[PDB]
RNA sequence: UAAAUAUAGUUUAAAAACAUCAGAUUGUGAAUCUGACAACAGAGGCUUACGACCCCUUAUUUACC
């Protein structure tokens, strides 16, 4: 293909190209219409390989450290299996949550205003939402609502999940969060909302938009939240928090984790401690 | 074995229940099958054939259950075994201090007659009829079955209304055992975990797989034709008497 | 210590109920007798001096529990303690061939709507007392202590209802206590065996002696007051929760 | 079904283990009797034909249980199926202050040397031939039943020897069944109380027709066919692990 | 009360045993460590004050035990509690499969002998100085205290040994109570859960919060100072006898 | 409207550290092993390249006499 010298004679130009690419990153470059574009997503090619190769180089110095070290080199009540019983633990706390636990929603629904770029963000950061989820002391009861089968969200979830996907104690369904609870009782959360949260009342059911707008793309959630009557709300960040820098739309995974401090009676000081630290000059 | 001897099943058109009758009627045993209008044993018994029968009545009621045993009779002339598999469960916390709902007195009520006083009421009414037969060689006159549940030992969250009418059957069946003993009636109590019923498949799937895959061995849910089996051993064995089984493949339920 | 908490004991009239708030009452805290009307609580209220007060109610009826908590809200402001010594018992064999007589079923739902129903019909209605309560320094909100019997585990002949009842108890002890624990409200289970109460007393001596001389040791009726001593300690003990105590002198029954 | 199956019963010579044999062997399964050289246990090999072989062997020591184990795998290729019936008995108070007889720690010591931890030599050793197996259909590769007794629950005076070597087994019967279930082997206890056994009948003749009749029912002494019939029972259920069953009539022994 | 009374604390150099030490020293009564040489049990009893002696000897040897309670004898004349809290704990698998590695039979030698032998050591040493002592107005002569553990009902995965030593003191705590009911002394264990003694804090902080947060209430690791209440209210309680109590926080360990 | 700023797990400094996901029956450094994901607001340009340089959008914080 004429896209193949494309690439080597950039090669010979520096243009920070790697230098093993596979055919199906090829046609990733090739969706892109600018060269500038080009000249991105060549970038982000290149520091994976960069932190790759870095990562190895540390890798097999930690074997070649280790295996030396043995060279030169009772009662017990418990076995050393910890991992595998926080595990289970950890499952037996999940399958309960999904009988009596809060109902807490993931909306799907925005995946055609979201690049390839931002739409693997948004798994990275729903794989570490649920995973904070299951470690809390009281997990939510995490949906998955408007996940197409086919779409790309649910494709890109098999792949970093594998065979966990089907072993998840989550509800993914294709119908929407009208569809599942009363519209009364549904808030969804948006940073947009003319409303501020106050208290965290535990007979609602929040609704948390898995969308990654690295391209600012303003109200999106407040017109889905406005197209069908529902309530919307925001948190009190400028009430307590003296914002300095950053945009007030946070990540997923600080979300649910702010969520989950309120869930457990902690007050807006604990639980707005994971907001990033770099946007607000102090607490007050 | 059981060949020859006449079983009236509590809730046998399903789940349990009914699995007992099909091993029962394969080996030679009548069955007749107690349970609900509405659950649709009528068409079980016809499919099970000419040895079993559907008697509907409600195991709450006592003119119900004399209906059945009435029913039994007629067709069979005398009863040999008694299977308590009907009951019900609800899911519901005591009381929830984040929703502030409190467990319903009715919710905790109605399970409780119809997996401990229906349980009750029909062991009482059966014996009556067992008392009738002539003991055998063994001096035996029936054998009742009890189907108490691994809730009754370790019960998950919110199960507490289902527990306290578990724990009721695995309390009361010594005391039924030594009442019973003199007129010869055997009565046992089978505590089976996580099966293949409807009770439990009323659990999200996800849930269900979890909690099968807990299971230390085999690592699955309990087949309804093992409880069967069990069943059998139970009637065959002249020794065993006032004792609780567990059949759950070893499996602790944590909350 | 019970220095200052506030405890509610169902059938503390008469019997463990009444042996438990003059303990409790001796040593500084507060208790709020809640029996039948005709039990005579009232003048017990008044003997134990102005920190004990009667609250007639049934514990059957979710009515007059709901009237009672709101009487000890009322004149303490808190409730820290559930003691759940109301019930009542029955004798009377599941079915008697010689004389062809079968087990009423209303004796039956008599007993467990006293003894168990009752007994989660306070547990349910407490808890949302206990869960108004500012979690202390060990993060504790209340402690709920239920009376179950011995015949829960090994029931004489006869006590078939009395044991379903106690055995209901000893099943949901651990569910209703994994229920609350997030709430951080301890449930125990105390299963006295022979105790010198009121109704164990009413017996002939023939009968009476006799029992007494089977506890291995003491080879005596329980003192009631050594119940309510037991009861001071699970209070004080912040580590029990969800166990069932044996208070009996190791003595098992038989048939 | 248990045709094919090789049994490495122990204690096989006599008693509960000779019965088991009696009823596999003549099912078409293959048993291994593993006992003392001077049980006299090839004659009893000889009886049931070429299925059955002698293998003598001390269990409290591992040489000889591992040279039983491969003179099993010899003569048959495989073992499916571990019985462990060997065990004494010691009939000694723990202090009789009349006489001033204190109980020997060596008593203590032999009961539990054969009882418990050879029961523990056999199950791990044994264990070991199981794990070869391939998986069957439903991936198990064995089933180990133990031998407890009543003791361990409701045990007499001068029987503190024998209880705790069998509340051992009842203790470690489940431990074991989590350690071996990822390989695929069901680890199942029986508490077998007053059988007709040579121990049992060689007590006093006025005392063994006492303990019959205690019995609610059957008001006989166990026969240890019936034991034999509730092991095959174990061995076919393939949910049953991690449990002990009680095969006693439903007796509680006194003090 | 416990004011006056003599106790012997087997194992009361660290951990529950040291606990209960300081609280029954502090309470009047007079304490007597019985720890191994090793052990720092000397700088613990001079610490405890004048109330408190050392004895250095060994459970599992009849000689140690006895030169340390013929110690007491002299230092305080008489022997009135008795608390069972020295053992050894030990994981290990029964079998590993991928592995291939075998339990080994010294290892459940060893944690039996300390365990579940050097127990009953000390009960049957300590029973002949205890029926030397005058019967109280209660006819009692003494109190023995056993501590068992959870393994002894759920153990977990490697625990069979330590599940099977623990399983046995449950198994004859009721058999020894019988033996000594005539003598008039009390038998009693407790089976504690996860407790904060020398040996659960050497894990890292990473485990103990896991293992914190398996209790269900509280969510904490059991301080040995409640152990020692419970001890204490044993004591008080004179119709404590013949009982297992769970001292675990309403937890049950999973594999 | 204008001027400085914007790290999509979080910080540091101008690539790392601590976290996240999947697998693990771990003999108590699992304090590890084999994988997954690595985009400094977004878009379009310039240049052999540059995180430089240059327009445009959104967002944040100040000022607007
Ligand atoms: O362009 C600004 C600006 O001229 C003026 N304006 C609004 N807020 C301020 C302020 O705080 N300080 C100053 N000095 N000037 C301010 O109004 C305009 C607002 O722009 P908008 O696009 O929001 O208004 P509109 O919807 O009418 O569209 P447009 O045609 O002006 O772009
Ligand atoms: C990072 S935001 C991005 C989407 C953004 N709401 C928009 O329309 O462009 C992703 C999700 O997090 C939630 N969220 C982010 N910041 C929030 C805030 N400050 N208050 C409430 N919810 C917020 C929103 O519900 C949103 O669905």
């Amino acid at each position: 293909a004429a896209t193949r010298e494309f690439i080597e004679m950039w090669r010979l130009l520096g243009r920070e190209v790697p230098e093993h690419i596979t055919e199906e990153e090829l046609k990733t470059l090739m969706e892109c219409v600018s060269n500038t574009a080009k000249k991105k997503y060549l970038k982000y090619l290149y520091t994976k390989e960069k932190v790759k190769k870095a990562r190895q180089i540390k890798k097999e110095m930690k074997a070649a450290a280790r295996e030396e070290a043995k060279n030169i080199k009772k009662n017990f009540l418990f076995l050393r299996l910890w991992d595998r019983n926080m595990d289970i633990a950890m499952g037996w706390k999940g399958a309960q949550a999904m009988q009596f636990g809060q109902p807490l929603v993931f909306d799907m629904a925005y995946e055609n205003y979201m690049k390839r770029k931002e739409l693997q963000n948004t798994v990275s950061q729903l794989l570490e939402s649920e995973g904070w989820n299951r470690r809390n002391v009281d997990p939510f009861h995490i949906y998955f609502c408007n996940l197409k089968i086919d779409g790309a969200l649910h494709r890109e979830l098999v792949k970093r999940y594998q065979e966990k996907w089907d072993k998840l104690l989550l509800t993914s369904t294709e119908k929407s969060h009208v569809d599942l609870f009363p519209k009364d009782s549904i808030i969804y959360l948006t940073a947009d909302s003319p409303n501020v949260m106050t208290t965290f009342r535990h007979d609602k059911v929040y609704v948390i938009g898995s969308f990654v707008d690295k391209s600012m793309q303003p109200g999106t959630s407040l017109a889905k939240a406005k197209r069908l009557n529902l309530a919307t709300e925001c948190l009190p960040l400028d009430k307590y928090l003296q914002w300095e820098i950053g945009n007030k739309n946070l990540t997923l995974d600080q979300m649910i984790r702010i969520l989950l401090c309120l869930k457990n009676n902690g007050n807006w000081q604990e639980a707005l401690q994971f907001v990033p630290k770099r946007k607000h000059t102090g607490f007050l | 074995s059981v060949k020859g001897l006449v079983a009236v099943i509590t809730g046998g058109a399903s789940g349990l229940g009914l699995a007992t009758a099909e091993r029962l009627v394969g080996q030679g045993a009548s069955a007749v099958l107690l349970d609900l209008p509405n659950s649709g044993g009528e068409a079980q018994a016809k499919k099970l054939g000419n040895n079993c029968v559907f008697a509907p009545a409600d195991v709450t009621s006592e003119k119900d259950v004399q209906t059945a045993l009435a029913l039994a009779k007629g067709k069979f002339g005398r009863v040999d075994v008694a299977v308590n598999c009907a009951g019900i469960a609800v899911a519901s916390k005591t009381y929830n201090l984040k929703k502030g709902q409190t467990h319903t007195l009715e919710d905790f009520q109605r399970v409780l007659d119809v997996n401990l006083m229906g349980t009750f009421n029909v062991i009482r009414l059966v014996a009556g009829e067992m008392g009738q037969n002539e003991p055998d060689q063994g001096g035996q006159r029936g054998v009742i079955i009890n189907t108490a549940s691994v809730a009754a030992f370790e019960g998950q969250v919110g199960q507490a209304a289902y527990s306290a009418s578990k724990g009721g059957i695995v309390g009361m069946t010594l005391p039924i055992a030594r009442d019973l003993a003199p007129i010869g009636i055997r009565v046992m109590t089978i505590a089976p975990g996580l099966f293949g019923t409807p009770l439990l498949t009323s659990l999200p799937e996800k849930v269900c797989n979890f909690l099968a895959s807990q299971v230390p061995f085999p690592s699955r849910l309990g087949d309804p034709a093992e409880y069967a089996h069990l069943v059998q051993a139970i009637i065959e064995n002249p020794f065993l008497n006032g004792e609780v089984i567990r059949l759950d493949g070893a499996i602790r339920m944590q909350p």
